[PDB]
């Protein structure tokens, strides 16, 4: 998640020097069916 | 004609500062490298 321009691959060395967090994200298959 | 910034990456004089960004001119990164002096410095090479 960037600054203004967005989103973006980050190798390691620039998350070093930019104070970034070398992370991923997750995604998950979600499901409505109805029950009350 | 001068040097100010560089590009850490994509190894290329920018020059730039306030209301201008923090990125860069044929490589998009945001990383710079300010530059040497030209006051020149000696050294006792001892
Ligand atoms: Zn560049």
């Amino acid at each position: 998640n960037e600054s203004d321009g967005v989103t973006h691959a980050l190798y390691p060395q620039e998350a070093r020097l930019r104070n970034l967090t070398y992370s991923s994200g997750l995604f998950v298959d979600v499901k409505k069916r109805t029950y009350e | 004609a001068t040097l100010k910034y560089i590009c850490a990456e994509c190894s290329s004089k920018l020059s730039l500062s306030r209301t201008d960004a923090v990125r860069c001119k044929d490589c998009g990164h945001r990383i710079l490298l300010k530059a040497r002096t030209k006051r020149l410095v000696q050294f006792e090479a001892r």
